């Protein structure tokens, strides 16, 4: 039937934050802490309009922000936040718990040459107003319109008009 | 699959296990030469009460919700139904001997 | 329409002939009636399964344990039936002639 | 061994429906509805699948079969074959073989419906951030939601206990 | 940002398949090259076989049936 | 390499259960004023092993296939009912192990009711049916308090509870219920004082030995044990089986002391002891994490 | 047993109706009709011969398969469109097995063969009990999802429940298994309007559950299973015999008495669509199961059969029995020809 | 069956001949099955054989039945040759009544037959050539 | 009957294991939510069989996205036209393992 | 009394008892309340800005909004 819209490799193609599991893992608390101030843009954009194939520029806006956060935590302190990740690595599924020393470690680190203060519980909740550039669309369901209405029976009642109308039984 | 492999090999040692219990010997030497009522109320018995366990036993998967006043009560609705059940069954005199 | 259904829903209606025709005992037309029990239980089971039909998903486990005790209550009845005989046969039921 | 392993087990369970409804003596019906219920959980376990297959997998083969052999061991013999149920085996291996004939050799099968008989993993979710289960909040409502229907399933058990009693004499 | 890796990923998955679609049907009749089925011009979710075809076991036993049998 | 993973579980449990019953044979013999057996080679390993091979060569006689199908089911249980059994990495990461266990139990009670059936018409039957009775009584039991030893675990994946024991043992916020439970693995392993109850006895026997030790090592994982160190797990592994055998040589020692029950009494006193008591239990091992604030962190 | 165990059970056969009366939700309609079959066999087997054993047995096998097969109607149902509401069904195969489980749930002529074996060797208080309320649950089940069934099942399950309805009992002596041959009849007309006016449908219902009521309850004035314990009825009290009489011809369904009133007007919302064909032919059947209706009256109420003396000596003593509510049943379900416009009290 | 019902209609009324008799067999075979079935499935004849000679005797009689029906059907319309007459298939009804009381060996009873077959041929026919719908509306 | 109980005591007892779309406890989605949604937003004040005559679209839209049936059928044809030119043999094909 | 007959059951009937009434006297159900419905699982939302709101904290460091502090604090 309709033809579908499939945006090509031209826009698809932007270079991955190609790090694994327990680095991102255990980075996470500063990358949503300095950075990740757009990318709830970027949510909303894919809530209010739940089309990907449309969000693509914020897509791309918070794979190059990420980019930066690691450029900048690569050129700056730590080199002992490799010691931290692979500290945090080994251990199954990764309980924080484990490994503190470190932690400490890289706390101290980024406080001293760079800032961030460690974002504590419960500060990533506590549901979150930002604002966009386009205003928000109606019907992102592709609706069409109501198909009827009904038209309401209402008014006051007569009484029976010359009884139950049956064979007799009149009044 | 790879408890399905685990299963797999189990089945076939504990099989060559057997067959190792019977067709091992090759020394062919010389082959030569009512029910009661009180059974069955236990079978059924353990039924039901399992079947109320079945009903009981999702409690701690459920204990993270926010409707903790309904969770409580109806929790002590069912373990008190089924204490309910086996006090009727031990005042009747049913599974006595 | 998820060709697994096509044949489950295929021994079901084995399973339901098996309940039907049965030439010696009963505990066996019993037996298949919990086969059939236990296709309705499976096929609910995958449907509520691959739909994320995540609200209402105590059809299967309310299904089975309902109709378990169905299964008990026929337990019952056959034991009372074998016990005012010998045995259990579908014969030496003709009586109440019709 | 290979990608319809879901459709296997369920030819091994049509198999084992097809063995005890060809009618054997019913200790030989306890064995094939056990071997029933076991592919059938491997199915449903295929589908994940985690929590309420092997759950009522106790209720069904941890609680009735057990009671059906008791009962069918204690009550009546069959102590020491007939060619009506090796001829009703034989028209369900027959009914069976033509079945997957007519899906692997064709494009589909139709009974009264339309089936696309091929690779199963149709229909699946493409990986959503689900990190609990379905079946895991799934089962554990019933508590916070459940209000009226535990409370007649519970009270339906109750009188079925007391049914029971009195059928094999109460008091 | 897993999010928008999974949206960019899938869009590949689908673009690559009406590429190889629109080679692999050239010159059947009917099969109009694009068809959304559902009439309602909306996104709605593949299901695995959209994004998981022509992949010959390996990758499709690892990504349908890889969390579901793990260990 | 998960083949061999395999073989060096189901290698050991010949070995663990023949040497089981040497251990067992010689503590029985030290309870009493015995050294049995001694004399039969170097403190008797010889004496177990050649003795389980005489009894392999033992050429018995006889249905078939029921007498067939009875066994090994119940050692592929034995075989196959030590996966989840978290020795600090377990074998497969089960989501739900508890709840196999229980339906592995019953798969049990399948076992000796399909053995009383090809037993071929006996009053032995009918006491192999009143075994079925009390074995099929006690699954309630064990499930219920399994539940609640659970319930101030959160989940059933057993990783959890290893997590749960390393501040104080679980022996201490459910002491009468681990009572009633270690009961109830007496009973499970339908040993001493509840009894009674043909070939091959070689198997069947290694099935309820393997039962055995699938029980202590349960136990000794549900209540008690040690701190799992990652990156030397082989200590958590030593202080385990060492409590597991302190475990399992008390389990015998209480074997080595008391005449067995009466049926009815059995009956009488499962029912009206433990029932109430398990459900009372319960209930309150319910309403407790709502008194306490403290409900586990089921993920 | 105990009252209050019977307190107990019978509270919950009104439980388990009203729980198929209430709910929006399938699988509480399911549940509604398990707890009625669980709660309904110990009323049955209330006494301890083999016979209501047998019928026990009979009723659980065709009850219990006519639940699974309704189950299954369910869950075929949710293989399409998915959703549990009591409503229009969206499958022609499902509305099939739906109307089938339901025919072996309540009785119609393919699956009538368990009615007259059941309700013979039972008391008559489990007889009326099973008769009333299994013939109000499913009706409510219908009646809300009646927009998708095909016209060939229900016309020709009630063309043929009327007619063996009819064709069975003329051989028959025993009072249970005429009344089972009467319900059926009275199911077919039941089931014959549902696609056209429903309120008839249910209107009928009522007025057979009074009429059911009221023959049953004349049954329990003294212990009566047979024709010639109705002769001894007879010599035994006069007011008996025309009660009898006046309710058996209200069964019947002749115009001055209140039977006739369910027949007439299902003839006229069946006739005023071009349905002429099949008024006749259950007309001419309603004509046919009254002879079986009227060789009782014959026998025992106009005809004087010889008696039995030790009727002297049962003479001395009162009729000690209860009733439930006798005349208050019986003069309403019997004069109520001129209130035919409370048609319109069931909206 | 419906299908061949509707054969048996498509077919007009009208000269088509002995394609009418030969859909008429297949109605008179399918009522012979289904009541052949009832008689087997009803009965247990002991024993299997006996079963089947039923079986093919009603499915033999019933197939008379529609064969001579057709048969007459023929005769009327092309001798006589008036298309839209009851008066025709009454007499076809009486033929296929009075053939059955041949098959069934009953003089008196097949008259019977003659009499109420031919009725329902006369009342299908003319309700048919009125029109008169079947089963229901089944609007209101 | 259909009696409303239900309604004149107002509890929802009954309102929550009735369809899809509603609050599940963990406020995750179902498969066809949208087209739920839309369906009966098509079919509120709606008279039951002018809901068949003018929901239509929608609601075979929702039956396909719940059973995906004539997506399966043209995934079928595909892999059978994939067959025979896999046949034919012109190219070998460069879908697996490369784009 | 009853002490000696059933004791088991005097035991179980007052732990029962406990166990029912016990939940009227506590300091920690509002605690319980408070932990079970503050954890996040989904994705907390974003939303639109002008709704000129003197609360929902545009910065998840910012803490004009509801949050915990009792929970570091036991």
């Amino acid at each position: 039937p309709g033809i579908v819209e499939l945006p090509s490799l031209e826009d698809l193609k932007v270079q991955e934050v190609k790090v694994s599991s327990s680095v991102l893992k255990a980075a996470a608390h500063h990358y949503g802490a300095q950075c990740d101030k757009p990318n709830k843009e970027f949510m909303l954009c894919r809530w209010e309009e739940k089309d990907p194939r449309r969000c693509l520029e914020e897509g791309k806006l918070v794979n190059q922000c990420a980019l930066e956060f690691f450029r900048q935590i690569k050129r700056h302190c730590a080199e002992p936040f490799t010691e931290y990740w692979t500290c945090i690595d080994y251990s199954g599924l990764q309980l924080f718990r484990r490994c503190r020393k470190e932690q400490a470690q890289f706390d101290k680190c980024v406080l001293d040459k760079l800032g961030w203060v460690r974002p504590d519980l419960g500060e990533l909740s506590k549901v979150t107003k930002v604002k966009t550039d386009r205003p928000l669309p109606e019907n992102p369901y592709h609706s069409r319109a109501r198909p009827e209405p009904n038209p309401e029976v209402e008014g006051d009642l007569k009484p029976a008009r010359h009884g139950s109308r049956l064979f007799f039984w009149t009044m | 699959m790879n408890l399905m492999i685990t299963l797999l090999t189990n089945f076939t040692l504990a099989t060559l296990l057997v067959t190792i219990a019977f067709w091992l010997p090759q020394l062919n030497v010389y082959s030569e030469k009512p029910f009661s009522m009180k059974f069955f109320l236990v079978a059924i018995t353990f039924l039901l009460f399992d079947l109320e366990i079945a009903l009981l036993l999702p409690l701690p998967w459920a204990s993270q919700t926010t409707n903790l006043n309904t969770m409580l009560t109806m929790a002590l609705l069912l373990i008190f139904l089924l204490a309910v059940s086996l006090a009727y069954e031990w005042t009747q005199k049913g599974l006595e001997w | 329409m998820s060709l697994v259904y096509m044949n489950i829903m295929m021994a079901f209606t084995v399973s339901l002939t098996g309940l039907l025709m049965y030439r010696s005992h009963l505990m066996s037309s019993l037996l298949c009636l919990e086969g059939m029990m236990l296709s309705l239980f499976i096929l609910a089971t995958l449907m509520i399964l691959n739909s994320h039909f995540t609200l209402a998903s105590m059809m299967p486990i309310i299904l089975l344990v309902f109709a378990a005790c169905e299964a008990a209550l026929g337990l019952s009845l056959l034991v009372m039936v074998s016990n005012t005989y010998g045995t259990d046969y579908v014969q030496n039921l003709n009586l109440l002639q019709c | 061994m290979m990608t319809y392993i879901v459709f296997i087990l369920s030819i091994i369970f049509v198999m084992g429906f097809v063995g005890f409804s060809s009618k054997p003596s019913p200790i030989y019906g306890g064995l094939g509805l056990i071997v029933s219920g076991g592919v059938g959980c491997g199915i449903v376990l295929n589908f994940g699948g985690s929590f309420l297959g092997l759950m009522v997998f106790l209720i069904y083969l941890g609680g009735m079969m057990v009671v059906f052999g008791y009962t069918t061991a204690m009550a009546t013999e069959q102590y020491p074959s007939n060619k009506v149920v090796l001829g009703t085996f034989i028209t369900g291996l027959l009914m069976e073989f033509l079945m997957v004939y007519y899906v692997l050799k064709d494009k589909e099968v139709e009974i009264v419906f339309k089936f696309n008989g091929m690779g199963d993993w149709v229909i699946y979710d493409t990986g959503d951030s689900g990190f609990f289960s379905e079946e895991a909040m799934g089962i554990a409502a019933l508590y916070s939601y459940g209000t009226w229907l535990v409370i007649v399933t519970g009270w339906s058990l109750l009188i079925g206990v007391v049914v029971i009693m009195e059928i094999t004499r109460g008091n | 940002l897993l999010q928008a890796e999974k949206d960019r990923r899938v869009l590949q998955m689908l673009r690559e398949n009406l590429e190889e679609e629109a080679t692999i049907m050239k010159d059947v009749p009917g099969w109009k090259v694009g068809e959304s089925v559902f009439h309602t011009t909306r996104w709605v979710t593949p299901m695995m076989g959209e994004l998981y075809g022509l992949r010959t076991g390996e990758e499709i036993l690892s990504s349908t049936y890889g969390f579901i049998w793990y260990t | 390499m998960f083949m061999i993973n395999v073989l060096t579980l189901i290698i050991p449990i010949l070995l663990a259960v023949a040497f089981l019953t040497l251990v067992e044979r010689k503590v029985l013999g030290y309870m009493q004023f015995r050294k049995g057996p001694n004399v039969v080679g170097p403190y008797g390993l010889l004496q177990p092993i050649a003795d389980a091979i005489k009894l392999f060569i033992k050429e018995p006689l006889r249905s078939i296939s029921m007498f067939i199908l009875a066994p090994i089911l119940a050692l592929t249980l034995a075989l196959t009912m030590w996966i989840p059994l978290p020795m600090p990495y377990p074998l497969i990461n089960m989501n739900l192990g508890v709840l196999f266990m229980l339906a592995m139990s019953s798969l049990a009670v399948y076992s000796i009711l399909w053995s009383g059936w090809a037993s071929n018409s006996k009053y032995a039957l009918i006491g192999a049916l009143r075994a079925v009775a009390q074995t099929i009584s006690y699954e309630v039991t064990l499930a219920i308090i399994l539940l609640s030893v659970l319930l101030m675990n959160g989940s059933f994946t057993l990783s959890t509870l290893i997590i749960t024991q390393e501040q104080v043992w679980l022996i201490f916020p459910a002491w009468p219920l681990a009572m009633m439970w270690f009961i109830s693995t007496l009973a499970e392993t339908n040993r001493a004082p509840f009894d009674l109850t043909a070939g091959p006895f070689a198997l069947f026997f290694m099935a309820e030995y393997a039962n055995i030790i699938m029980m202590n090592i349960f136990t000794t994982t549900l209540f008690l044990g040690a701190f799992h160190n990652p990156y030397m797990p082989e200590l958590y592994t030593i202080n385990f089986t060492i409590k597991s055998l302190l475990l399992s040589i008390t389990f015998l020692w209480i074997r080595a002391s008391y005449p067995r029950f009466r049926y009815d009494q059995l009956m009488h006193l499962l029912w009206k002891n433990f029932l109430p008591l398990t459900l009372a239990l319960c209930m309150w091992h319910v309403s407790l994490p709502i008194l306490l604030s403290s409900i586990p962190p089921q993920t | 047993m105990n009252p209050i165990i019977l307190i107990i059970i019978l509270m919950t056969v009104m439980l388990g109706t009203i729980i198929v009366m209430i709910s929006t939700h399938w699988l509480l309609i399911w549940i509604g009709f398990e707890m009625n079959m669980l709660a309904i066999i110990p009323i049955m087997m209330k006494k301890h011969n083999p016979r209501a054993t047998e019928a026990s047995t009979k009723y659980f096998l065709t009850q219990s398969t006519a639940s699974m097969l309704l189950m299954m109607a369910i869950i075929i149902n949710l293989m399409f469109s998915g959703q549990w509401t009591v409503m229009k069904l969206f499958n022609p195969m499902a509305s099939m097995l739906m109307t089938m489980a339901l025919a072996m749930k309540l009785g119609m002529a393919p699956f009538h063969f368990w009615v007259p074996e059941v309700t013979q060797g039972i008391p008559l208080s489990s007889g009326l009990i099973l008769l009333t309320w299994q013939k109000l649950a499913p009706m409510s089940v219908l009646y809300q999802i009646l927009p998708s069934i095909n016209l060939d099942l229900i016309l020709t399950l009630s063309i043929l429940s009327i007619t063996i309805g009819g064709w069975g009992g003329l051989n028959q002596t025993q009072l249970r298994k005429i009344m089972a041959y009467s319900s059926i009849a009275h199911m077919g007309w039941m089931t014959a309007v549902l696609l056209y006016n429903p309120t008839m449908t249910l209107l009928n219902l009522i007025i057979y559950i009074i009429m059911t009521s009221t023959m049953f309850t004349l049954f329990m004035a003294n212990s009566t299973t047979t024709t010639l314990s109705l002769s001894h009825t007879w010599n035994k009290a006069p007011i008996m015999t025309i009660l009898v009489l006046i309710t058996l011809l209200s069964m019947g369904g002749l115009p001055p008495l209140s039977g006739f009133m369910p027949k007439w007007m299902i003839i006229q919302e069946m006739t005023k669509n071009d349905s002429i064909i099949l008024p006749t032919l259950m007309a001419i059947t309603a004509l046919l199961n009254l002879y079986f209706y009227m060789r009782l009256t014959y026998s025992t109420a106009l005809t004087m059969f010889p008696s039995t003396n030790n009727m002297k000596m049962k003479w001395q003593f009162p009729t000690t029995k209860r009733m439930t509510l006798l005349p208050t049943m019986t003069v309403l379900s019997t004069m109520l020809l001129p209130l035919t416009p409370i048609l319109s009290i069931l909206e | 069956a419906k299908t061949l019902l509707h054969q048996y209609w498509d077919i007009p009324e009208g000269t088509e001949c002995h394609r009418k008799t030969y859909a008429a067999t297949s109605i008179g075979g399918a009522s012979g099955l289904v009541v052949s079935a009832y008689s087997v499935a009803l009965k247990t004849p002991t024993s299997f054989l006996e079963g089947v000679a039923r079986t093919g005797r009603y499915t033999f009689t019933a197939a008379a039945i529609g064969a001579i029906f057709g048969l007459t059907s023929c005769i009327s319309a092309q001798v006589r040759e008036k298309p839209d007459d009851p008066l025709n298939y009454l007499i076809g009804g009486c033929a296929g009544g009075l053939t059955l009381g041949a098959r069934t060996r009953s003089y008196g009873i097949g008259a019977a037959a003659c009499a109420y077959m031919g009725l329902t041929a006369a009342l299908v026919k003319m309700g048919q050539l009125e029109g008169w719908k079947v089963f229901a509306e089944p609007k209101v | 009957p259909f009696f409303d109980v239900q309604k004149k005591l107002g509890v929802d007892l009954d309102h929550w294991m009735t369809i899809q779309s509603a609050e599940q406890p963990h406020r995750i989605p179902a498969r066809c939510h949208a087209f739920e949604k839309e369906w009966i937003e098509c079919a509120h004040g709606i008279g039951s069989i002018r809901a068949e005559k003018e929901c239509k679209i929608e609601f075979e839209d929702f039956r396909e996205c719940l059973l995906r049936q004539k997506t399966m059928k043209r995934l079928n044809a595909i892999k059978r036209q994939r067959d025979k030119l896999i046949k034919e043999g012109k190219y070998t094909p460069p879908p697996h393992h490369s784009g | 009394n009853v002490w000696a007959k059933e004791p088991v059951l005097v035991a179980s009937f007052a732990i029962a008892g406990l166990a029912v009434i016990l939940p009227t006297l506590s300091p920690y159900t509002k605690y319980s309340l408070m932990i079970n419905r503050a954890t996040p699982y989904n994705y907390p939302v974003p939303l639109r800005d002008d709704g000129n709101m003197p609360d929902v904290p545009s910065h998840p460091q910012d803490p004009q909004g509801p949050s915990l502090e009792w929970l570091k604090r036991l």
